[PDB]
């Protein structure tokens, strides 16, 4: 199905069952659907901790570089992978969102502070 | 950032701003 | 197997694409604005919230040209965005002007000019985006030496970083694998990456146009 | 203020003309925008250079008109805009040539400086110095005061009705302060350092009552704060400059009364925060000025003649001088005038020539 215009991109199709999400890695074009028809899969995600406290992702590094080099863009969600990875920097996002968690967890403590001291 | 530049956005945003946030705690706070 | 011929599909391609060029609408028609509401009356769609103060205040570029002998072929313009968010010089040298006969006041058109952003100018003319924009303003005859006048800035800009720590650790295992003891820090060369600010000027020759469907 | 020879149509009224009838170049045009096609240069050339009474005034204004909102509308040419306004001098028809110049958006009539001078001393001899200050405020929106001799009748214009007047709206302040600062900036003597005084005092006052953007919102004017601080700093160059520089005591004290009137006594901000506002920058100025105000006169750079007596003695001792330039390059234009418009009659016949040869063969 020739689309107009559009472009490969590295995203996540939704896998797994009701309450069980489980993400592929696949390079598709960007009008595609999400689970449908996809170019090559490049790595998976386990959202859920596992048995062993941890959350699985697969990077297939060598064909991740391949599509890049071949004009393949990013969902957001993928660019915050690669940087948890250390293969990419962190996105600027991860970044923020972090000092806005210390922000907000600042004000909560100087709260309870302030209550306690009434006490 | 500077100051003229924080002058500058707020002059661009005027009457849609927030108000200015400082640095970050250097570490993350934990709830006593 | 020979796919029989569909003429009547060829032929309202082409009345189509006629009726699109015989009556396009004009710049008067599609970039007019009702600054009660807001609103173009083409196509009845507001316009965003952050516009609405500018629209009201600021000028169209063709609004100053229109004043001008020679529609101000060789005048200066500059926009307020640019006032606002840059202190180097930013404005057009204008070279070229098709003005829409077809306005009552002759205040929309097309207009080309060399750009100068920044304090940097560019070697060759081209044609200005935004013409319809409320933002522009007319720098003064007396006042162009002041206002041109720049001096650049020592392009003291980094020319590389690293790695990402992955990729960092895969090009030095790559190395020693291969036999390589160099124990130089692999870089990134980030001078051939030239960032240009959102504001810059796009090329309006690869713009589209609105179509004719007046409300 | 002008001499006859400038005045003079002689060499005007002998330049090569096509005779024709308004009637026929009326039909075809009126032909031409039916079929939505575009109209040339040399037919409006014509219809404007063959008008022949008040009557055809206003039936060649009609298509000054329509060929402005015509596709070639750029291609309106200087003789025709300068023959327009000769006609209507001719007929006696100064209201029509001031109402499409007022109205230039419409009529794109934009004069050369000769052209200004011609209709601006037509009502300066009438005496009809209201009609007379409108063309010196459109040669200001147009900032059109790079020849002498437009500056001089400027100054004198405009002093002339500063004179009379008392009240001023904040309309006028700003249009008055403008035509005084443009040839004041181009005149490098007391009466060209005055009227920066002066114009930069009635524009200051805008600035502070009515806002910035009331100043230079469609105007020849920088949209930069601070324009009574640009006032004194001219009082500070005067008193650094050579003797024969002096400031006239009338625009002193227009400044002065400016600055006593704002010390005594939409919503978009358009100035950073930090930078301070000209309104908390009064108290500084208003003693700056008591300062200067002392320090020209100890020196004695302060004139004591008004600026209408000082500028009357200026035009009698340079307009003269000025004239015999002026005139120079009107007799060059009307010669590449005479020249650029034989090629169009030359193009437009061998396009009919060419016409008659391939039609009949087709």
């Amino acid at each position: 199905k020739a689309y107009r215009g559009g472009h490969l991109t590295i995203r996540l199709a939704l896998g797994g069952c009701t309450n069980r999400p489980f993400y592929r890695i696949v390079a598709a074009h960007n009008k595609c659907p999400r689970d449908g028809r996809f170019v090559e899969q490049l790595g998976s995600y386990d959202p859920l901790p596992n048995s062993h406290g941890e959350k699985l992702v697969a990077l297939n590094l060598d064909r991740i570089r391949h599509w890049i080099g071949c004009g393949a863009h990013l969902s957001k969600p993928m660019e915050k992978l690669l940087g948890l990875a250390g293969f990419f920097p962190l996105h600027p996002m991860m970044i923020t969102n972090a000092e806005r968690l210390r922000r907000k967890r600042a004000r909560e403590v100087l709260l309870a502070s302030q209550k306690t001291d009434a006490e | 950032p500077p100051e003229r530049e924080l002058s500058r956005l707020r002059r661009l945003y005027q009457g849609h701003l927030q108000e200015e946030s400082g640095p970050p705690p250097e570490s993350m706070p934990k709830m006593p | 197997k020979k796919v029989r011929p569909r003429l009547i599909a060829e032929l309202a391609r082409r009345v189509r694409a006629l009726r699109e060029q015989l009556n396009r609408p004009r710049d008067s028609q599609l970039y007019a604005v009702d600054y009660e509401t807001l609103t173009r009356p083409f196509s009845g769609r507001r316009l965003p919230v952050r516009a609405w103060a500018d629209v009201r205040r600021e000028s169209r570029l063709l609004q100053l040209l229109g004043r001008l002998p020679l529609f101000g072929l060789g005048r200066l313009v500059t926009r307020k965005s640019w006032l606002w968010q840059h202190d180097e010089p930013c404005y057009w040298r204008l070279t070229r002007v098709r003005p829409d006969y077809t306005a009552q006041n002759l205040d929309h058109g097309k207009a080309w000019g060399i750009l100068t952003f920044k304090g940097k100018t560019e070697s060759e003319a081209r044609e200005i985006e935004h013409v319809m924009y409320h933002d522009w303003r007319l720098v003064p005859k007396h006042e162009e030496e002041a206002f041109t006048a720049f001096t650049p800035a020592p392009e003291d800009s980094l020319a590389s970083v690293p790695y990402p720590p992955l990729l960092r650790a895969m090009i030095i295992a790559e190395r020693q694998k291969n036999g390589d003891t160099s124990t130089e820090e692999p870089m990134l060369n980030v001078q051939r990456i030239r960032m240009e600010p959102w504001d810059y000027p796009a090329k309006q020759e690869d713009k589209g146009r609105a179509k004719g469907t007046p409300v | 203020l002008l001499s006859s020879a400038y005045v003079d149509s002689h060499k005007w009224e002998a330049r090569e003309k096509e005779h024709y009838c308004l009637a026929d170049l009326a039909s075809l045009m009126d032909k031409t925008f039916e079929r939505k096609l575009p109209v040339s240069s040399l037919t409006i050339s014509r219809l404007i250079d063959n008008i022949s009474s008040r009557e055809e005034i206003d039936h060649a204004e009609y298509y000054l008109y329509k060929f402005r909102h015509s596709p070639n509308c750029w291609y309106l040419r200087n003789w025709t805009i300068h023959t327009w306004i000769r006609q209507c001098l001719k007929y006696d028809a100064q209201d029509k040539a001031l109402y499409t110049l007022v109205n230039k958006v419409q009529y794109g009539i934009f004069p050369d400086n000769f052209t200004f001078n011609l209709l601006m001393d037509s009502f300066i001899k009438k005496e009809n110095y209201k009609d007379a200050l409108s063309v010196v405020f459109e040669v200001m929106m147009q900032e059109a005061f790079e020849v002498p001799s437009t500056q001089l009748l400027s100054l004198y214009v405009l002093f002339h009705c500063l004179a009379k007047k008392t009240d001023f709206s904040w309309e006028e302040e700003r249009n008055f302060g403008a035509s005084l600062l443009l040839p004041g900036l181009k005149q490098k003597n007391s009466v060209g350092f005055s009227s920066q005084l002066y114009g930069y005092a009635l524009l200051g006052k805008v600035e502070l009552q009515q806002g910035l953007r009331a100043v230079y919102h469609n105007m020849p004017l920088i949209w930069k704060p601070g324009y009574l601080d640009r006032a004194l700093q001219v009082m500070e160059k005067v008193a650094a400059s050579p003797e024969d520089i002096k400031l006239c005591r009338e625009a002193l004290d227009v400044l002065g009364a400016v600055l006593k009137a704002l010390t005594s006594a939409e919503k978009l901000v358009e100035q950073l925060d930090i930078e301070e506002t000209e309104q908390s920058k009064l108290p500084q100025y208003l003693e700056r000025f008591k300062a200067l105000h002392s320090k020209l006169q100890a020196l004695g750079k302060i004139e004591s003649e008004g600026l209408l007596s000082l500028t009357t003695q200026l035009v009698k001792e340079k307009l003269s001088t000025c004239e015999a330039e002026d005139i120079a390059t009107y007799e060059q234009n009307l010669q590449q005038w005479h020249l650029d418009l034989v090629q169009l009659i030359q193009r437009e016949q061998q396009q009919r020539e060419q016409a008659k040869q391939e039609y009949q063969a087709q």
